[PDB]
């Protein structure tokens, strides 16, 4: 049921980027593993330990202000911003995938400035909050600061929040 | 009203007797007395976590709180409870725990157990039924509701003689049932006097422990039977074969409580006329591995067959069974879908077959420390060196 | 059943015929066609011609398709049965097609058989 | 007698992903090896300690739901999943080659979303147990958690399993 | 709204490069940020650290000596020069994008002359002060040796600045 | 079945630190054994001879005040705090350890700031009470002042302190 | 609530050293603790035996005159200095970390200079008075000469000076 | 011939830690030499003296409850616990290697907890008796609180057992 | 005001070593201290004991005879020499800091000759008199054969001078 | 209470209603709410789009979870109340959300229950 992205929109603070955003980039979600080799058993197996550093990354190829106006804000975590994603699927009814992700925008790049090509700005937010939804649904909740990693609605930290006393 | 500080309290509270919590589940059948606080209708299954739970549920110094109490004392295990208002004769009481449909309301007796799962997801797998129980009526329902279940049903045979025992251990041979002869001899702090038990209690609370902090297929033979003190019939038992009277009850399929003070329990055997299922490790195990296959195999008892339906299931119970044998539970394993039966009339029909043949932990029994005194290492000391 | 009304049970329905005795013969056999009828409103009306049959029978064929993809079915058939079909029929704006398909067995009642044995004893335990 | 791969399917929980999953991805079975040189000899040889983490991983480009709601989740080798795949053979009658593979999601990628390109997410699940099947023969079964490394029937490690006393 | 960029223009002492300058590059302006995982959560989450070593760097494919005149000058940060470029936007009004970078010319590479190709000097000057404006409005100000980092105004060290003592 | 430890917490008076504490160490549990050897005998074989100075340590790298104010307490054991830490487990029910320890807070070492690394406060309590609990069960209770040295409930001095008339 | 520190500057008599300080040391507050063994217990216990010789260290990379000028002065405890470190805190409010430390200079380390890479000199004042503010508020306040350890206000040896009759 | 190790396992008391035990460590099985240089000669020699104090350690990195519930456990030499190792060879039969040592658990040690990384117990049984045997052949028996070093059945102590009147 | 070494170069006997002098080293200036704890006070205090042993050390990688003839003279501090420094200062204006030490060679070391390495011999005079000088004044003055240690210009031990009545 | 005006004593207030007996109840109520709006004043105003009530509803949840970190409250629960937000109510202006959650309920009245026994007796004392 062949599904695809057909199109995309990025928003920083509610204004819409409708417009310069050639390129999106989700959180990779990744968990640590560490692969466990130990006593009784050859071949390792890999343990949840924890997520990665979510980093996302949006590239406006405009002078665009709205986004170069967060760059090492004093307030990390004080860049919102929504990734809005449409699917289309063969059958017409696309599906809204839509990515808020409350974090510090970290860094700018600027690329080569060439007098014939599109400069082409770079942005890596270091994402702190990251809620990653499908048709209007939870998939993903992520929140250090917190521990509230909650794949949609059920929480798998729910356990290790007792035994920590959080 | 509400007081704002720190309210010291006297009271008098007679030491947290301690519990390690435990799982397995125990359908408890007894009598009491509806009392203003006993708030308990006499035919209506309820759940219990803890004495005190027990008390407000039942007289303190109602049999069914005395049982409750035998258990906790052992794990904080889950409950559920019947109370049977206290007959008069023997026929009628045997018959008023016995229960059955009678009141069309609701299922009474020993059968409100069977209410146990839909109303508190307990389902009994540790049947008891204390004093209530050297009657062959109420063993016999325990026997049939036991099977209707796959629930070991914990029997207290006549706790007079060792004769009576035997002779009602011969009645019997049903694979669930598993009788404790020596009715326990507790020392009640209350009347502060030995009082006396009808064992059962004991065992099923034991039995719960054992199923936690061992694993549900290790048998409870040789289990500390955690609180009481000696038996209501010293129960001897030594080396050699002999006329020890445990020897003898173990001889009839029966456990018997041994050493010191009610130390601990004795005996894996059950009653069972078929040799296969003799040791309870056999049957609990072949029972509980399947309460585990069947919870995890919820999503499939149900769904559109696909082409791929076979293998998802024989591969869900490979998980399944690969863990249990990896914690121990079972030594190798093998399933498959047994494929003479599997059709095109069965599976347009719902139905299809696997087969989960496996070997269950023998439990280690019968040492036999052969012994030799000679005088070979001699030379090899004393004489000069 | 299960704990404090935990699910519903039982796919089995009131029939004295054993055909329909699961509710989900009864809704496929229904919904199905809810779908082909939502999506042939057109066909409905209008001048037959001479591929009005086929524009019918293909349109069908979409629709059986689609649900054969998503699972709802399992294999089907659609044709414009020719015994049936006539000048006179015709005349009188009538047409027949049949649409003989299979559904879904709800997978029930799984017989896990199994056999408490002594034959992988030797494998462990002695000696090893 | 040319075979090649042809067709190929991708299961997670029954669920069939016959739609979107353009690319597959086997545990690449490794062993450990540790090139042994020695008293006695010029050149090492190399010693059977036991496999490498088999990771495998697939990559439906569609915002899937089925695949993404394993993430993470606590239950470390709950992701079950059957990779299948069809290899031709010029000769006709297709060779059945399907890897039940019972391991840990461990990470997703969504790459570069582009308004105008194939989105592709990206999965690597963590493998635990293993079972590759041809013409539905055994062929490989790897489970670390055990020692149960048994090709086609006979088992590498059932030596081993006696002397560690499992 | 496209944006993009359409020429560019680059100087260096007041002197226009108005020619020579294939190619700018404005400094990438990174945070430093340290994934920080610790008690009570799993995932990082990154924090403000201070910013990374601006350098930027443009590159004449002439020989242009205005611009070979700086490199290693005795005094660092007397190199000045402006990079400006002009986005020109689908509507037409283009939008001045400018940044002044005094800093220390630091190096230069005249690549491979092959005699059949524009030879391409380069630079890259280490970047001490830097403001960059867009249409005709600050949006940066980094000044290292002062600690004036000021995004649009609001200085996001007007608050260490006090607690340092500076 | 692989445990590990995935997340922890240190509390210091109920006070969460649910954020700064990068790293905690709990006491190394260690005998004093003295290798005996003496007549009759070759090879030694070592004796009880009570514990050793129990010292427990962790570091927030943060001026937490909450921790900082217990340094050289005139209260020698007025400092409390528990250790709790989460073990995950491959199949999920994460084991709760938990560590409280009445201690003397002893020192302090803030080291080298660096003005780009995170500080890391240090800390190092000579603990004088200790009760390690795994899965809310006491595995340790070792009480110097008092000799209550008690593995899971039994006493292993309950035998000296009689001789000790205690 | 990540704290961490982000900038760091180093008083010596007023003269702001705003400039060439890479590394700040605050003495290591430490108790002498001598682990009480005795009659009736197994396992020490350690007691407050008085502090342990504060000494802090900075170590500008410049010829600054202004620190070299203190050395092995006569009048040990001239050489003052404060050493101010700003705490970011992800929530942006910084924290000031404040700490005088009236002592006596000691010793002077001018390392390897190798013609090509900072010199680093390298100080220790033995620091005589010392005290310790977080946020504008007295952590410690510890005066050997004097007998003043003094935990944010409450002085912990103000029972030891009554019975020496200071 | 190449041996080598491949898979490693460890008991305590039959409960096997087929799971967490990433390292053990037989005990060094050291000679007390004392270099015996003396009339007639130059260059010394060196003596049977007896043995030094065999030490051995695991190190489980979970909270295991059956390893720590033997630590200072007042029946020094309870602990039992039996070392197996499966040694490969490169022509597959394995050599079990196999070190029963009944001992006492002396120490423990559970590392930096760092909210990241296998957390690590550690252990060290002082050892009293120690059998190790290889291919299900005692290889060496060493007993002190009875004088039995046997080189496999040989008993070199055998000489001064009767000397000694033992 | 970033000031960092840049050049360095070394006198022996006026003849420049403008060549070999990869390393120089000025004499570590440190005081004796001597931990003061004494009655009526908790922590030590630190005393002007005197200067520690004096030792600067340079090694020139060629065999440059010039050096080499100053090993053991008979005459200790006939070997003079004068230690040169350059540090730039990102405003260009370098300060020559300048450090003459008239003391005794005392050692020679030259490293291992590898037939591929610089060798490096090495010098480790050690000092008797040493005057350090910033920017053409005076900061450092230690003369012990006479009592002279005097920070630019005023002489600490002027007032022990009297008491000793030289 | 306690020598010389030692401290305060009683979170409860004068209130009627059960609900609000805590001072904390109140106050918590209260200062949340100026914390949310004394952050939500861009919310004020400005051209309602499309996401307008995403802007919103996340930036309360922004807020909220903060509170939550700092132990403010106890979870919480924020959305956009569906029965009420109406074309009719955005045409003019308004529109709705919930913030429901819990508070920290003050801990008060611990009751020390305590029995003088004489278990451990034996224990100690008699031989030894």
């Amino acid at each position: 049921i062949p599904q695809t992205l057909t199109n995309t929109n990025l928003f920083i603070d509610g204004v819409s980027f409708a417009g310069d955003v050639p390129s999106l980039t989700l959180p990779k979600l990744a968990v640590k593993t560490e692969q466990y080799r130990a006593g009784g058993m050859d071949a390792p197996v890999s343990i949840d330990m924890g997520l990665e550093a979510m980093e996302a990354k949006f590239s406006t190829n405009g002078a665009r202000r709205e986004a170069l106006n967060f760059f090492g804000l004093a307030d990390q975590s004080a860049f919102n911003g929504v990734f809005r994603g449409s699917f289309k699927g063969q059958k017409g009814a696309s599906v809204p995938v839509v990515a808020t992700l409350r974090g510090l925008l970290k860094e700018v790049d600027p690329g080569d400035w060439k007098a014939g090509e599109k400069a082409e700005f770079k942005y890596a937010v270091a994402v702190s909050y990251y809620k990653l939804e499908v048709d209007g649904r939870e998939v993903y909740e992520i929140d250090p600061v917190n521990g509230v990693r909650a794949i949609n609605g059920v929480d798998q930290l729910a356990g290790m929040r007792n035994d920590l006393g959080l | 009203s509400f007081f704002h500080g720190v309210t010291v309290t006297n009271v008098d509270i007679g030491a947290r007797t301690i519990a390690l919590p435990a799982s397995s589940v125990i359908g408890l059948c007894d009598v009491f007395t509806p009392g203003a606080q006993a708030s308990a209708k006499p035919n209506v299954p309820v759940l219990l976590t803890s004495k005190k739970d027990a008390a407000a549920a039942f007289g303190i110094g109602s049999s069914i709180y005395l049982a409750c109490e035998a258990i906790y004392n052992r794990a904080q295990a889950v409950i559920v409870a019947v109370g049977v208002e206290t007959a008069e004769t023997p026929e009628a009481q045997a018959s008023a725990v016995i229960g059955g449909i009678s009141a069309a309301g609701e299922r009474t007796g020993l059968q409100a157990l069977l209410d146990g799962k839909s109303r508190f997801n307990a389902q009994p797998r540790l049947l008891v039924a204390p004093g209530h129980s050297a009657q062959q009526a109420v063993a016999t329902a325990m026997d049939g509701l036991a099977e209707k279940l796959r629930a070991i049903a914990i029997l207290d045979g006549p706790n007079s003689t060792d004769e009576a025992a035997v002779a009602y251990a011969k009645n019997f041979g049903s694979k669930r049932l598993f009788m404790v002869d020596p009715g326990v001899q507790v020392w009640d702090s209350a009347t502060n006097a030995a009082r006396n038990a009808p064992a059962s209690a004991y065992a099923a609370g034991l039995f719960a422990w054992t199923d936690a902090e061992y694993g549900f297929w290790s048998s409870p033979s040789n289990k500390e039977i955690k609180g009481v003190t000696g038996t209501s019939r010293p129960v001897e038992f030594l080396d050699g074969d002999e006329t020890c009277r445990a020897n003898l009850l173990n001889n009839a399929n029966i456990a018997t409580i041994i050493r010191d003070d009610g130390y601990r329990l004795w005996g894996n055997r059950t009653l069972s006329s078929d040799s296969k299922w003799a040791f309870v490790t056999r049957v609990r195990t072949m029972d509980l591995v399947m309460d585990a296959i069947l919870a995890g195999h919820k999503w499939a008892v149900d769904r559109g067959i696909t082409k791929t339906y076979v293998k998802d299931v024989t591969e869900g119970l490979r998980a399944f069974m690969r863990d249990l044998k990896n914690q121990g539970a079972v030594i190798n394993f093998e399933v498959y879908a047994d494929p003479d039966l599997n059709s095109a009339s069965q599976l347009a029909q719902g139905k299809v077959y696997w087969n989960i043949r496996f070997t269950d932990v023998p439990p280690a029994e019968n040492p036999n420390f052969r012994v030799e005194v000679t005088d070979q290492w001699l030379t090899e000391v004393l004489d000069v060196a």
